[PDB]
RNA sequence: AGACCCACUCCCCGGCGCCGGGGGGCCCAAGUCCUUCUGAUCGAGGCCCAGCCCGUGGACGGUGUGAGGCCGGUAGCGGCCCCCGGCGCGCCGGGCCCGGGUCUUCCCGGAGUCGGGUUGCUUGGGAAUGCAGCCCAAAGCGGGUGGUAAACUCCAUCUAA
RNA sequence: AGGGCGUGAAACCGUUAAGAGGUAAACGGGUGGGGUCCGCGCAGUCCGCCCGGAGGAUUCAACCCGGCGGCGCGGUCCGGCCGUGCCGGCGGGGCGGAUCUCCCGCUCCCGUCGGCGGGGGACCGCCCCCCGGCCGGCGACCGGCCGCCGCCGGGCGCAUU
RNA sequence: GGGCCCGGGGGGCCACGCGUCCCCCGCGAGCGCACGGGGUCGGCGGCGAUGUCGGCUACCCACCCGACCCGUCUUGAAACACGGACCAAGGAGUCUAACACGUGCGCGAGUCGGGGGCUACGAAAGCCGCCGUGGCGCAAUGAAGGUGAAGGCCGGCGGCGCGCCGCCGGCCGAGGUGGGAUCCCGAGGCCUUCCAGUCCGCCGAGGGCGCACCACCGGCCCGUCUCGCCCGCCGCGCCGG
RNA sequence: UGGAAUGCGAGUGCCUAGUGGGCCACUUUUGGUAAGCAGAACUGGCGCUGCGGGAUGAACCGAACGCCGGGUUAAGGCGCC
RNA sequence: GCCGUCGCUGGCAGUCGGCAGAGCGAGAAAGAGAGUGGCGCGGACGCUACGCCGCGACGAGUAGGAGGGCCGCUGCGGUG
């Protein structure tokens, strides 16, 4: 279970960074890079991940499908959204709220998508 | 100095014990050395049983262990004599002989005699010259099936005679086990003095009679 | 902690061969990091060689 | 001991709860139908409890069954049931002190001469 | 769990001290939710004392 | 491990935790159990009564095998046999009683602590206690002496 | 030893010839490919599907860093060449003339040693565990041991010098 | 790195530069002055919404096609695996049992009969696998269909969006 | 003076519907200001690219106040007590065994294979089960011989005289008192138009089962002392109970 | 009508270091001519403890100590230092 | 005002959202109960629960004890 798996990795993980009085987690599907039970991208049945597209255009939204929990190859569904800034967030907002897919990650996903999009603008 | 409650200890470290500490770091090497010598011995003596000669059954001494039988040193000369095996021939066919051991009772004697006869039945005997079979040699058909036996030969086991439930008779019910035990101790304790008193009384009465 | 699903056996070409094996019960055993780290701690000293001046 | 305390009047159909291990007692002949909750139950005590029709819960199952602890019988093992409590109290060498001393061996030659009989010095 | 080890003389899997570890599911179940008192999630910070006089 | 011990926490503290006045000296009071009848008397008499003196007879060449006599109470008697032995005899109508051979289980004397189930049984043993014999007889059993 | 039944031809010594573990020697995979950093590099990047090549060899060492592929090596029930040993099989000259059981009749044992006293040492060995000196000094159904000295009496267990 | 040569500390010393100097020096707190440098300062933030002016479009919603996904008490759809569930099996078996019991080897006694050891079988407990019915999960364990919803790609929408 | 400052004949009231019987004689809407659950301005000014702005602490210097040199033994050290000229590196509670208690983990009336055996890292790890011999625990007590851990009721009989002992057969049965976390029952009660009475919960006087633990009182096992009457038998005893 | 006031949560068990040279003051007090002497009782101190005052000072007087701003005090002071 | 300690063995799993409805600080036990009859698609942060939050008191220390060190040194197993 998620709680059992958190108790094994909360302080022992190859993704754990403890430095400068700060703690970070570098695993995928962690929307804040935060060593937290809520934001851990590995232990929950459902997780939300936002990443920049392989080309610097748009974001890739990752959702964990329900069935294949023990099958890493088919576990994650990737969707590339390369619309305008407001449209991208609206898609992400709906993919979470309407589906009730981790509604508590809604703003974390939306804040991460804005940060990735803002990064892809020309550097001044 | 003692401090509050505790045990009074007398460690035996008042000599130069550090001069004579036997460490055991060669233990795995010893185990490999002994195993390598068992395998090399089994190959040398094959197809004879690797464990060695057959050992007799014996009862462990003292009242702490006389309920258990184990492997002895060698078969008594009486047991070999009853089984018709010559004591000098016996070792040459893997039978252990113990000239020191006695046979106080018939049952243990016959248990080992049966052991020998059974072993003599499973013994595959090769001709001294393979091309020249002799009187006692086992047949060619059973020689091609000869294999080296691992583990003690005919292992010795303690088997208990399971007694099935039965109706309790009135005789057994009225038996007084504790009272019987206590009286047996007293009679064994007073046997000599009681006879001493009987002898003296008889002499005392006789001197008055005559 | 009672479910034992069927695990697919994959051929040498990386495809499921159609055979299945019920998940062995050992994979549902309690996961105890403290026990493992205790046993790993003490067993790993058993292959050490002594050193001394 | 669980059967003895769960046999008292008015305790029928209650759940015996012990935060500890339920060991087996071979000195018992007949095990009734119990409903117990424990942290551990010894292998042989499980077969005996289940064979009699009883039920063995885990403390996570007790919360779902009895969120507030209703219909329970909380039970404890003997706390002074330890060899150490034999050695506590007045020191063994004081009047009317039935404390157990610390002796390496037990026998006639081990702390029985002086102070334990009037024939050798004194007794108390 | 039902069948002891066959290749180990006398062994069986260690028993679970907690059958269901899905703590979130346990806490959100109606059984536990029915026994709870209402949460007290209002912060009562320190009041600055003003002199009535 | 030495990283969890006081010595690591006594670094920079003069006296290493033994005091400035009394210090840590070699052997104040004597070595080992010295002083028993002397400056260490109160400890010995307070915590080790009987320690000094002699009591009882000597026995040269004691052989502890001769006194070997493991004992078992009646409350554990039925554990020496299989479970199906007691239930089968409990539910049989002929009245046949099972034989419990304590010596086979490694015991010589049977003792009387406990109570027996209301069930006839035949007990074999080298030795019996009086209360053990009465309790075995109370349930219709019989005591059998072996050597 | 004898009598009577029963069973026996391979067992070894010295020579001579032919057939299946040890020491030594010599060898056995694959990149110095294309860019580029450097004083020099063993570094970085690349080597189509696919994934430079070998891999039973990605131990280690050397070589102008930091190297599975440059060299030595490493792996391998890999190869070749010498020498030693072990194990079988024949020929010659020799030795032995070999055993089991049942009866009959015979024979049978270690001495200044044991043991005892005393002294000294030693031991857990305590009216003396072992050893040694001096004195006494054996027996032959005897002798020794049987963890408390001794007399009587049964037993057990061995057979010292 | 110039042959006791890798690096090259501190104490101690030479010189240069700056500062200062009659209560030995040094030290805590508080300022002030001066330098060494740092901000890689010197018209001083960034973000969201909205108003307005100017422009420019891989142009908005809604509908159509296709893919993927979440959920469904689909009030009770089919199919699956499956119950550390409960019931009926002539079910085909493994393990264990201090629960009972036709075959043989050795052995005592007259060719017999009794004893040890060696095996079937029956029974009980548990487990595995086959079959039928109820309840059940698929949130450590899912497919097909139907529905709703979301997302994506392509059309169509061509402009008060 | 006190009696909601009793009763009768200019100034402040946290008086302000009414149907009634009668002692006595359950929701109005808004809006605004604030001595109201800890500060804001929906207020401004000056200067700024080669000499100026900011930089706690840090480098040097000055001043004011403070300020005796550390470690140590000691009642007391700045001491006319001892070590210390200065710098670098080294330099002192460790390891083995035993024991005690505490804590953590495994299993649990058991537990432990440590010795032995089987099957590069690896001298590891894995296994043994008729390898658990053995240790510790499961039984204490006595110098020892040794002994070695609840009873009550019913019916019948023998003895002594309703009461006591012994012997038979049937029933029940591991103690009690005080306190005691927890649990259980529940007199009554938890509201919304008003009554009746339901289903789920929820509080509660009182009353129960009572964990662990403690105090106290009984019981049982072994040694010993006093008293005393009996019961058993292959050994009739200086016997055994 | 938990049967005076007042205040306060209590009980209990293991393991345990250092210490076992003390010294000072009011009062009481033994020896001594007395002693900054030797020896006691009580409490409080120094030792282990800084800080304001007593110029200076182990113990006196006040008061006990996290790092700060404002206010007010104690014992002591207010010619100048 | 700020730091830490101790205490409340204090509060927070209720982020229960368009399968929605925002409360449980309030002098004085127990239900924001259930029923039966008489246009827009939106709503900050949080929660390493070994975490986060609130409130109150407190803070001298030799010998000595204890806790915590994202203090520091060397080597081993994992990981980056
Ligand atoms: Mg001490
Ligand atoms: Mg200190
Ligand atoms: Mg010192
Ligand atoms: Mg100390
Ligand atoms: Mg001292
Ligand atoms: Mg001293
Ligand atoms: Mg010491
Ligand atoms: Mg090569
Ligand atoms: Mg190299
Ligand atoms: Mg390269
Ligand atoms: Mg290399
Ligand atoms: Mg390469
Ligand atoms: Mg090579
Ligand atoms: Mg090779
Ligand atoms: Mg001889
Ligand atoms: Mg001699
Ligand atoms: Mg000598
Ligand atoms: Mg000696
Ligand atoms: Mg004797
Ligand atoms: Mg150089
Ligand atoms: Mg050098
Ligand atoms: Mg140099
Ligand atoms: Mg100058
Ligand atoms: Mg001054
Ligand atoms: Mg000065
Ligand atoms: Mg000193
Ligand atoms: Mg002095
Ligand atoms: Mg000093
Ligand atoms: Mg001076
Ligand atoms: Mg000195
Ligand atoms: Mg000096
Ligand atoms: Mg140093
Ligand atoms: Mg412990
Ligand atoms: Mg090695
Ligand atoms: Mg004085
Ligand atoms: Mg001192
Ligand atoms: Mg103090
Ligand atoms: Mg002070
Ligand atoms: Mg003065
Ligand atoms: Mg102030
Ligand atoms: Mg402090």
């Amino acid at each position: 279970s998620a709680h059992l798996q958190w108790m094994v990795v909360r302080n022992c993980s190859s993704f754990l960074i403890k430095r400068n009085k700060q703690t970070y987690s570098t695993e995928p599907n962690n929307l804040k890079a935060r060593n937290s039970f809520r934001y851990n991208g590995l232990i929950h049945r459902k997780t939300v991940g936002v990443e920049p597209a392989a080309d610097g255009k748009g974001v890739v939204v990752v959702m964990k499908r329900r069935s294949g929990q023990r099958k890493p190859a088919t576990s994650y569904v990737r969707t590339t959204i390369n619309k305008n800034a407001r449209a991208t967030l609206s898609s992400i907002r709906h993919m979470i709220r309407k589906n009730k897919y981790h509604p508590d990650l809604r703003m974390a996903a939306i804040r991460r998508a804005s940060a990735i999009l803002r990064s892809q603008k020309p550097v001044m | 100095a003692p401090s509050r409650n505790g045990m009074i200890l007398k460690p035996h470290f008042h000599k130069d014990w550090q001069r004579r500490v036997a460490t055991w770091f060669n233990q795995p090497a010893r185990k490999i050395r002994r195993r390598k010598a068992r395998q090399a011995r089994a190959r040398r003596i094959a197809p004879r049983p690797a464990a060695g000669p057959i050992r007799p059954i014996v009862r462990c001494p003292t009242v702490r262990y006389h309920t258990k039988v184990r492997a002895g040193r060698g078969f008594s000369l009486e047991e070999l004599r009853v089984a018709g095996i010559h004591k000098k021939v016996a070792r040459t066919i893997g039978i252990s002989v113990d000239p020191r051991r006695r046979n106080k009772s018939t049952e243990s004697l016959q248990a080992n005699v049966q052991r020998l006869k059974e072993y003599r039945s499973k013994l595959v005997l090769f001709p001294r010259k393979p091309s020249a079979p002799k009187k006692g040699d086992s047949s060619a058909e059973e020689l091609k099936l000869a294999t080296q036996l691992t583990g003690p030969v005919m292992p010795i086991r303690n088997v208990f005679k399971k007694e099935k439930a039965r109706v309790i008779t009135e005789e057994e019910k009225n038996f007084k086990a504790f009272a019987s035990l206590r009286m047996a101790r007293a009679n064994a304790r007073l046997f000599g003095i009681r006879a001493k008193r009987a002898k003296e009384a008889a002499e005392q009465d006789v001197e008055k009679k005559k | 902690a009672c479910a034992r699903p069927l695990i697919s056996v994959y051929s040498e070409k990386g495809e499921s061969s159609g055979k299945n094996v019920t998940l062995p019960a050992v994979f549902k055993a309690p996961i105890r990091p403290d026990i493992v780290n205790f046993v790993h701690t003490n067993l790993r000293k058993n292959n050490r060689q002594p050193y001394a001046v | 001991r669980m059967i003895r305390k769960m046999k008292l009047p008015g305790r029928e159909n209650k759940t015996a709860v012990v935060v500890g291990t339920v060991t087996d007692d071979v000195r018992v002949q007949e095990v009734p139908k119990l409903k117990v909750c424990a942290l551990r139950v010894t292998s042989r005590a499980r077969s005996r409890i289940l064979k009699a029709g009883g039920k063995i819960l885990t403390f996570d199952q007790l919360a779902l069954d009895s969120p507030k602890g209703r219909g329970t019988v909380l039970l404890s093992g003997p706390r002074k049931g330890r060899e150490v409590y034999r050695h506590f109290g007045k020191a063994p060498g004081t009047p009317h002190s039935h404390t157990k001393p610390y002796v390496r061996s037990k026998g006639r030659k081990f702390e029985r001469a002086r102070g334990r009989r009037a024939s050798r010095g004194y007794k108390n | 769990w039902r069948k002891a080890a066959s290749l180990k003389s006398n062994y069986n899997l260690p028993m679970h001290k907690m059958l269901n570890t899905d703590l979130s599911r346990i806490l959100k179940s109606p059984e536990i939710q029915r026994a709870l008192r209402a949460p007290r999630k209002k912060i009562h910070r320190r009041v600055l004392k003003k002199n009535p006089l | 491990p030495s990283r969890l011990r006081k010595t690591r926490k006594l670094r920079g503290h003069v006296s290493h935790g033994h005091g400035r006045i009394g210090k840590h000296r070699k052997h104040p009071g004597g070595r080992g159990n010295a002083g028993g009848m002397h400056h260490h008397r109160i400890n010995f008499d307070k915590y080790h009564p009987g320690y000094f003196g002699k009591v009882g007879m000597r026995h040269y060449h004691l052989k502890r095998n001769q006194s070997f006599c493991p004992t078992v109470n009646l409350d554990k008697l039925w554990t020496l046999v299989s479970e199906q032995t007691r239930v089968n005899a409990a539910k049989n109508k002929t009245g046949a009683a099972p034989i419990i051979d304590v010596v086979r289980s490694g015991y010589y004397k049977v003792l009387g602590k406990g109570k027996l189930p209301k069930q006839p049984v035949i007990v074999k043993a080298k030795f019996f206690s009086r209360r053990a014999e009465e309790k075995i007889k109370g349930v219709g059993g019989a005591c059998v002496l072996v050597a």
